């Protein structure tokens, strides 16, 4: 059984330089190429380059040169990505794979670059057969928050959309659509977590 | 053709258990040797107006299997593995089956069935089932006649092409009077027919070449 | 560095149908070009090596052909588990490139749900005013919304952002949202919505003052 358990996720500051990790199970690194692809939401997958741990030679994407140093320990069967001169750019997740006769990946290590401090969301309630009501969360870091209705009894009727970061601060809302006999006949709270700050915040949507 | 060969068949598997180690981790050789081994079998398969490649004859496979041999070697000979390996190896794979469909297609083109008359018996080999059977070219029979003129020696038999098949033990002629009656002048495994001091007695010839298992190879008339 | 296209960003198909994804070359690849199954959040999955070679663990209605320029990936028997992004990949030569994806979504039809939310007295108060508005459970992905305050069409401000296709409705969902000033909110006394699909000949649009 092959596997591949990479690095955990790193969230630095712009300049830093971080070096992530990707050990090897079920194979000898030494007998094989290893691989390491960054991956964005808007500008797809990206090579970045392969060693083979048995020479210690390392080719790259040019464009990567400056910034990825693929190295590799062969007696820990560990392989790794030093990414120096870190900027925003560098925001993506980073996948390292074995690639000999079949590709197998990591799980993929998260890579966050900003200077931004962990602020807690401020959220907003958000009012007007079927009602829709929502809240806004705004301006938070980092990512991930929580957002659930009614201590997650209301689970039918819900898609809470995927963040937006504006000036290095991440955004979003939810909607709700209930019955119009049930609201606001029955009061609708919004809950939403923010692990990173530890916070916590029920917004009651009162009709405006 | 190549997997009939057991220089093939005995290269495989030194490549498998001996030099797959300094390529391949251990986990995927199965798998890569199916792959090897999916490739070579097709070799001359005749799928599809590709005919000529259904068979071969035994000089076409040695040159085939040498030029196969060579290319394995220079696989196990460099020290790239990982994806470029698996990319070689596969290249080389297809590269040998271009390499033996043109000695098929020149096999075909110049060697093929090269008699222009009588019965040749070709040896091949059958690359779908590695079966050798003995390929019959039909022509008819009949190869002319020729108007010798010699008094104070007098025929030749042999074509271009009776040293290449294969069956021929002797060739044997007689002499058809005006009676329509034939008298074996003689038979051996002389192509020809040499009699010393020839006179104004010996004014029509025909020569026949015999096959094992096969009837008469050819057959050719004289008019002296 | 070679340019692999796949023109269709992502297509429609249904259940049992076939699909096949394409993706086209800059230059000679030469039957180089592997293809990649990435579900949302995991790790992409390798099916096929070399355009046609397909690995083990593979099932067998995942296909792929094409050489030189043009290759095709071709799922015979889609399944509710198919239901992902594929990628090819040209390793050929240096750099390896992977072009755009392709995500096969399930055909549907769905008028979207517009809902317009003015900003609330906190937000308010904080000193900033965003006025959101939802779109929920539409099938066709493209959707182009437009803010118009006092009848004026406004470019700046506007911020949207779509959610995967709900498994449960097969539909999707967007929601925009006009972050602007607090000063910059009084000024004007009309917002609407403007949300141009192909759902409907003419749009749906929702307001307040
Ligand atoms: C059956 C028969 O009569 N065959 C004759 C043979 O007797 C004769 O000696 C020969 C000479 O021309 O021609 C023939
Ligand atoms: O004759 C016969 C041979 C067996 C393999 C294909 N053709
Ligand atoms: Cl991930």
């Amino acid at each position: 059984e092959v596997q591949l358990q990479q690095s955990g996720a790193e969230l630095v500051k712009p300049g830093a330089s971080v070096k992530l990790s990707c050990t090897a199970s079920g194979f000898n690194i030494k007998d094989t190429y290893m691989h390491w692809v960054k991956q964005r939401p808007e500008q797809g997958l990206e090579w970045i380059g392969r060693i083979d741990p048995a020479n210690g030679n390392s080719k790259y994407d040019p464009k990567f040169q400056g910034k990825a140093t693929i190295t590799a320990d062969t007696s820990s069967n560990t392989a790794y990505l030093q990414l120096s001169s870190l900027t925003s750019e560098d925001t993506a997740v980073y996948y390292c794979a074995r690639w000999d006769y079949g590709v197998y990946w990591g799980q993929g290590t998260t890579l966050t670059v900003s200077s931004a401090k962990t602020t807690p969301p401020s959220v907003y309630p958000l009012a007007p057969s079927m009602v829709t009501l929502g809240c806004l969360v705004k301006g938070y870091f980092p990512e991930p928050v929580t957002v659930t209705w009614n201590s997650g009894s209301l689970s039918s009727g819900v898609h809470t959309f995927p963040a937006v970061l504006q000036s290095d601060l991440y955004t979003l809302s939810s909607s709700v659509t209930v019955p119009s006999s049930t609201w606001p006949s029955e009061t609708v709270t919004c809950n939403v977590a923010h692990p990173a700050s530890s916070t916590k915040v029920d917004k009651k949507i009162v009709p405006r | 053709c190549i997997k009939c060969d057991q220089f093939v068949t005995d290269a495989l598997k030194t490549f498998e258990n001996t030099y797959l180690n300094d390529h391949l981790p251990h986990d995927i050789h199965k798998n890569v040797m199916r792959m090897v081994n999916h490739e070579v079998s097709s070799f001359g398969v005749v799928t599809s107006e590709d005919s000529y490649l259904g068979a071969v004859d035994e000089n076409t496979l040695e040159q085939a299997t040498w030029s196969f041999l060579k290319d394995l070697k220079r696989i196990t000979d460099s020290d790239l593995k990982g994806e470029l390996f698996i990319k070689e190896l596969l290249w080389m794979l297809r590269h040998q089956k271009d390499i033996f469909n043109n000695l098929a297609r020149q096999f075909q083109k110049e060697v093929l069935c090269p008699n222009k008359c009588g019965v040749m018996s070709q040896t091949l080999i059958w690359c779908l089932k590695c079966e050798k059977q003995l390929h019959i070219c039909r022509k008819s029979l009949d190869c002319g006649e020729r108007h010798i003129e010699v008094r104070s020696d007098l025929l030749d038999c042999l074509l271009s092409w009776h040293r290449a098949s294969k069956g021929l033990t002797d060739y044997s002629f007689y002499r058809v009077w005006e009676n329509s009656s034939e008298t074996l002048i003689a038979k051996g495994k002389e192509p020809y027919l040499t009699k010393s001091m020839v006179g104004p007695e010996d004014a029509n010839y025909r020569c026949v070449l015999d096959t094992i298992n096969q009837g008469h190879a050819t057959v050719i008339r004289y008019d002296v | 560095d070679i340019v692999l296209t796949q023109s269709q960003k992502f297509m429609s198909t249904s259940v049992g149908d076939r699909v096949s994804v394409t993706c086209k070359a800059s230059q000679n690849v030469d039957t180089n070009v592997a293809w990649y199954q990435q579900k949302p959040g995991q790790s992409p999955k390798a099916l096929i090596y070399s355009a046609s070679y397909r690995y083990s663990g593979v099932p067998d209605r995942f296909t792929g052909s094409g050489s030189g320029t043009d290759f095709t990936l071709t799922i015979s028997n889609v399944q509710s588990e198919d239901l992902a992004e594929y990628f090819c990949q040209q390793y050929n030569s240096y750099p390896y490139t992977f072009g755009g994806g392709t995500k096969l979504e399930i055909k549907a039809d769905a008028a979207p749900t517009v809902s317009i939310f003015p900003p609330s007295s906190e937000q308010l108060t904080s000193g900033g005013a965003s006025v959101v508005c939802f779109l929920n459970n539409f099938y066709p992905k493209d959707i182009n919304v437009k803010w118009k305050i006092d009848g004026s069409e406004r470019q700046n401000g506007v911020l949207n952002s779509w959610t995967d296709q709900d498994s449960k409705d097969s539909t999707y969902s967007m929601s925009s949202t006009l972050t602007l000033t607090k000063d910059e909110y009084e000024r004007h006394n009309s917002y609407t919505c403007e949300a141009t699909h192909k759902t409907s000949t003419s749009p749906i649009v929702k307001s307040f003052n």
